[PDB]
């Protein structure tokens, strides 16, 4: 049924966003109202569409500066906040460039303070010839007109190419609608602007994978393996100039439908380019993407080989993890697309049971999916908060989280330990190897001495100290 | 020799050195009891914060949003500061204090708080007679100043409200000190040079609790100490100990103006110097000496400094950036243990403050080498003037400048705010006598292991 | 899985982990107030130790020699040893103790030191009426044992001369404390909670403050704060706790033999749960409870450890040298926090002695990985095991080992005696929940500035 939780008495249009899953339901009569509108002071967990669009999406390319139009904030808060290495020594992690709006701005028009900060950035870093501006929340709404600034910027500078964003934090109700804007956008003025030399008969965009921790690098060593070439990964270790080149070609194979669905469904409207839903997270999952990919391309053995040498590297570590982590419980809340990734995944491979899952900016979309997979008994929850935390955790009463650091630090105070969910403990997670590497995790975060030290209270004389064996794979 | 002041030549910013004035009032509002700031604005200017602190901390704060989003941004967002308002009241029957920050978006769309403060008390009286819920206008727009003046300006404004509430009463005995924003093991360490000069002080913000335990009963103890009545009191304090110029003195002068509470504004007590002055100040308001244990403690941090100021620091060239407060303050201090501080960076638009800092002469007339001051830095201008040739041989920062200090393979001692780079700085005391024997071992800690890596000498660290 | 002890394999050794006997003795009897050692042999076995404690501490102790020569090597020291101890007590008016130490020259050609102690408490007598000066025989041979085994020793011999001096009086209500081979931040450590507890007790020895300030009335405070007074006391005492099995505990059985004081042994308080288990002893031989005070702290250091161990030390592979309780207790940490010790050093020849430790069965039940304890050990053997091929992710050890961790690429803690090689560590414990935060702290910025210095997946460090 749909839930409303003691906490949520007072604000009892939550139970329209909470279904916990009973037998014999129709889940076609429970689905979570999703991407509306947020509660004011709730502490929900959502973030702003400019996040959408920068920290998310844009920022993750290895060779553009990320043109913040707007007071300095912004920018800081998007700098060493995320975990997206590159093969060129980081440059997107180790940068961010505000236009630094003062008064003066508001008042009287931004636009030739952004136009001198563009050619400042490009004076001062002369290797660097991209750029992507976003509007935040003041440049918005003083109209300041930044596609028309960008064209006189390349009509001085014939060396560089930018890309605009209008994405004030404000737009839509979460980083949601930066997903949508950039997507759009991009299919809209940059692809199909530039072509690249085909290497390959078999030739693939990756679409809605990010890099985190060397995801994207660990999944090319499978493209590499099978001779398929990757025209652009859209946007995990990225340069703008692929993305470029993306109506080139054959295939588009999504992860993150939820941040870029748009580019695959355009880019098949426009071009032809069929759009392939993939798991790139969990075990068996990407045995599956791997094989309708090679079936894709006519090429089934390379990928039973590439399948098999895989699992005689990897199958017998994530088997000893299965083993200690079977029937354990784990509540995830993250963006979204992970729930649905991982809640039958890691019951598949592990063995884990998904009791709680919570979705910051899920779509109903994304409710359908993680619903199709779940389990009765689970809460699913869009647009959580704090205070529903602490009741879920009571009613569910998880082995492990996985979630953001903040949220992590809360739950220990509860004595629950905490993976990463979104940039990872030890990573990268997604592939075959990558799946171990998160059951690893969990491993360590649930078998964990200090847990168990943090229960004694050594003034009980009733009460010992206990010792506890831990196993590695 | 000449300290010449310098503004920034660029337009833009190339990493910032701080954050907007919104996540400073955040930061001030944390540090009191019963209270959860709500920043009205889009929800990144509200989750990004509270990663922030995440980051500096390694704790959950509580922070909320208005979830300002189209509608509101071209009709008015009044509704959404109402309703934030009446359900965090709702859902929190332990709140007290809800300074209501404003943001970029809702400065430029002009909404009214204080319209807004009284519609939501009249609101919250008739719905929950029995509770007095502070409300505090706190006007913090972005595009002026930093976060450092976003701090003080939320202080000022919140010790306004309690103040005006509650008014001047009977006189407590205590001092208001304001440590500007410093980390917890700070604030243990005044905390602890009170009680053995016996004298009692409220510390504000009394941030000590940040650093929470992990307990058997599962309680949840990661909150500010400072009350509703240990502000409201402030208004009845023998003296003001301001420590900080432009994070809390504003707040001491109101006290001083409104309640004829003396301020005494101190150099920040970074180092030797500084802290030998605070205390002598502390002694000249309240009568009381300043007792053997804190000339022991001086004496054991001066030990410590001289068995590395003539061997490891002398001549060394060393670039600070932070808060203006600690900039001055450890310039001072890294010329007491024989460092060359030539390079001094702060980061927002208040020069025209700045140049009249008398901790700036103070410097002119100690300093046998050039420093270049550049106000309004972003970090960019460290790392441009390493590419062009300046040796450093320490930078002292935060830890949002550490890509600066690895590619050039300088060592880096990690001050200030936020140090998320390394464990437990939040800690350690960075002010005070301990404090300075504490940075002094930093600094000799990174060259040490500096020497080693890179294979600099590093057969001398045997007898020294 | 198989927790192995196994010797060196080699007669000789390359790059000793620990000094000999008279050392260990040295530092004894630097700890006491008014005593002054006088070690019996050539002149490198004293200045040599004066050195080596000015390399871990930074200070000088007072330490004299016999000054063995070639006549007294070919018909006997005594009157090297009677000239000694005069010279000493002519020319220090204020001394009261002189521990009589001997040396591999003196242990072979058998001087009499009992019958050399009997002329000089006669001579003692005459000249200086109103003196008493405890003279203790301290056998130290260097061809057995090392500096562990001469602290023992020596602490033993001491406490069996001043007792055997006073012996019983009025019940104390105290606790005897034999911490073993600790730093001055390890009693300081102590000393609070036992405060905290409200539990009256000595510490022997009282080596607070060896770190001593720097005065404005040029006074020198470096001593041993353990009086004669408070060692003879030891026979009134409630009871014994003996932190340390090699390093303290026989003079509890002694005392136990001698006065009926019961004395009790405990696993050196490193980690959580010897700590925990400690404070237990504690509460069951006074009848205090625990408290809340140390629930706290314990508290704050499971929280600190805890976004430490799962992200960053999980399965890294450590190995430990130091002395024997460092060593074992150290491990039990190290196996708390998910770290992995596999491979233990003890450098002495006491092996007999630890493969009936307790604690070995303790890790031989928890453990889940293969450890080598190897004893009579030096520092060679973990040189030649990284160099056939042991993966190592941290070392945990004294400063004389810094050139092997320096060279294999390996960050290094910096435990146990001596730490030279950087800064402030005698002032920072290592044991209790204070303690056991600050190490895993170390740990960590230790990792941290590793995985900077080789980019080894730096970026990481932003959101743990
Ligand atoms: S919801 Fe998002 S992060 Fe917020 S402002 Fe808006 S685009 Fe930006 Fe920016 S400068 Fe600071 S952090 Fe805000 S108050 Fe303005
Ligand atoms: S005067 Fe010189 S240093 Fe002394 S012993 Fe003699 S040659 Fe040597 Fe050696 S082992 Fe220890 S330090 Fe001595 S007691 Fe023997
Ligand atoms: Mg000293
Ligand atoms: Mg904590």
């Amino acid at each position: 049924p749909m839930v409303l939780l003691e906490c949520d008495k007072d604000i009892p249009e939550r139970q329209k966003h909470i279904y916990l899953k009973a037998p014999n339901e129709d889940t076609r009569e429970f689905l979570p109202i999703a991407n509306a509108a947020t509660i004011p002071g709730t502490l929900s967990e959502r973030g702003c569409a400019f996040c959408g669009a920068k920290l998310v999406i844009g920022g993750v390319l290895k060779d553009t500066i990320q043109m913040i139009h707007g007071p300095l904030g912004c920018a800081y808060d998007t700098w060493h906040t995320k975990r997206y290495p590159t093969d060129n020594g980081h440059f997107n992690m180790k940068y961010v460039w505000s236009t630094d709006m003062k008064e003066s701005h508001v008042v009287f028009g931004g636009e030739k303070r952004l136009e001198k900060s563009m050619h400042e950035a490009f004076d001062e870093m002369p290797d660097i010839k991209r750029m992507i501006v976003y509007t935040t929340c003041p440049t918005a709404l003083i109209g300041d007109d930044i596609k028309a600034v960008a064209k006189k910027v390349m009509k001085d500078r014939p060396d560089v190419d930018v890309f605009t964003v209008e994405c004030p934090g404000f737009s839509g109700v979460s980083q949601s609608k930066g997903h949508h804007v950039l997507n759009i956008g991009w299919i809209n003025e940059k692809v199909e602007t530039m072509e690249k030399e085909i290497t390959s008969e078999y030739t693939m965009n990756f679409i809605g994978d990010f890099n985190i921790q060397g995801d994207t690098q660990l999944l090319q060593t499978y493209w590499d393996r099978l001779g398929i070439q990757v025209v652009a990964h859209f946007t995990g270790n990225g340069t703008y100039d692929d993305l470029r080149c993306m109506h080139q070609a054959q295939l588009n194979v999504v992860n993150c439908a939820r941040s870029s669905g748009y580019i695959a469904n355009e880019l098949k409207k426009r071009y032809g380019i069929p759009r392939l839903d993939i798991d790139s997270w969990g075990f068996n999952y990407m045995a599956e993407g791997i094989r309708k990919i090679c079936a894709f391309f006519g090429i089934e053995e390379k990928g039973e080989e590439l399948i098999a040498e895989e699992y005689a590297k990897w199958k017998p570590k994530l088997d000893w993890y299965k083993e200690r982590l079977q029937g354990k419980k784990m509540a995830i809340w993250t963006g979204g697309p992970r729930l649905w990734h991982w809640t039958k995944s890691v019951e598949d491979d592990l063995g884990v049971q998904v009791v709680a899952m919570s979705s910051k900016f899920g779509h109903e979309e994304d409710f359908e999916k993680v619903i199709a997979r779940g389990k009765e008994g689970t809460y699913y929850i869009d647009d959580g908060n704090e205070l529903e935390f602490f009741e879920i955790i009571d009613l569910v009463k998880p082995d492990v989280i996985f979630t953001g650091p903040r949220v992590g630090e809360l739950v220990k105070k509860l004595h629950i330990p905490y993976v990463n969910g979104h940039g990872y403990h030890n990573g990268p997670y997604m592939g075959f190897e990558g799946f171990v590497n998160l059951a690893r995790d969990m491993y360590n975060a649930v078998h964990n001495p200090l847990r168990h030290l943090a229960a004694v209270d050594i003034r009980d004389k009733s009460q010992t100290t206990p010792v506890i064996v831990r196993g590695a794979a | 020799a000449e300290v010449k002041l310098s503004p920034r030549d660029r337009e833009g910013i190339i990493n910032p050195m701080y954050d907007c004035q919104p996540a400073g009032a955040q930061y001030a509002g944390i540090g009191i009891k019963d209270c959860i700031p709500l920043v009205h604005g889009g929800q990144g200017c509200t989750m990004f914060v509270r990663l922030l602190f995440a980051q500096h901390f390694k704790e959950n704060f509580d922070v909320a949003s208005t979830s300002l989003h189209e509608e509101s941004a071209v009709f008015g967002g009044a509704k959404r500061v109402e309703e934030g308002v009446l359900v965090l009241a709702r859902r929190y029957p332990n709140l007290r204090v809800i300074p209501i920050i404003t943001t970029c978006s809702t400065e430029v769309i002009g909404d009214d708080i204080e319209g807004s403060i009284r519609v939501c008390n009249r609101a919250l009286e008739a719905e929950f007679p029995d509770r007095k819920i502070y409300l505090a206008p706190v006007h913090t727009p972005s595009f002026k100043g930093s976060h450092v003046t976003g701090y003080a300006e939320c202080v000022k404004s919140v010790f306004k409200t309690i103040t005006d509430a509650h008014g001047k009463g009977q006189p407590s005995g205590k001092l208001n000190v304001f440590p500007g924003w410093v980390n917890p093991g700070d604030v243990v360490l005044l905390k602890r040079y009170f009680k053995e000069m016996d004298v009692e002080a409220n510390i504000y913000m009394d941030t000590e609790d940040f650093d929470s335990p992990m307990l058997p009963n599962k309680s949840i103890e990661t909150h500010g100490r400072t009350t509703v009545e240990d502000i409201a009191d402030s208004a009845n304090a023998l003296a003001t100990l301001s420590l900080a110029r432009y994070e809390g003195n504003t707040t001491g002068e109101l006290l001083q103006k409104t309640f004829a509470v003396p301020n005494a504004l101190v150099n920040t007590p970074y180092g030797i110097k500084n802290t030998d002055d605070m205390l002598r100040k502390i002694a000249e308001v309240t009568g009381k000496e300043i007792p053997e244990s804190l000339v022991r403690e001086r004496g054991i941090a001066l030990d410590a400094l001289a068995d590395l100021a003539h061997m490891f620091f002398a001549n060394k060239k060393v670039a600070i950036f932070g808060h203006p407060d600690l900039v001055l303050g450890l310039a001072q201090f890294c010329m007491e243990v024989e460092l060359e501080p030539v390079l001094l960076l702060i980061g927002d638009d208040q020069g025209n403050k700045y140049k009249k800092d008398p901790r700036i002469e103070e410097l002119k007339n100690t300093a046998h080498f050039d420093i270049e001051i550049v106000h309004n830095a972003d970090l960019w201008e460290l790392e441009k003037r390493i590419n062009a040739g300046l040796q450093l041989d320490l930078i002292m920062g935060h830890s949002k400048g550490r890509y600066v200090a690895i590619e050039a393979n300088i060592p880096m001692v990690r001050v200030g705010f936020p140090t998320f780079d390394r464990a437990g700085l939040y800690r350690k005391p960075s002010i005070g006598y301990q404090g300075a024997m504490e940075l002094g071992e930093m600094i000799a800690n990174a060259m040490f292991a500096h020497m080693e890596y890179t294979r600099n000498k590093e057969w001398i660290l045997n007898t020294w």
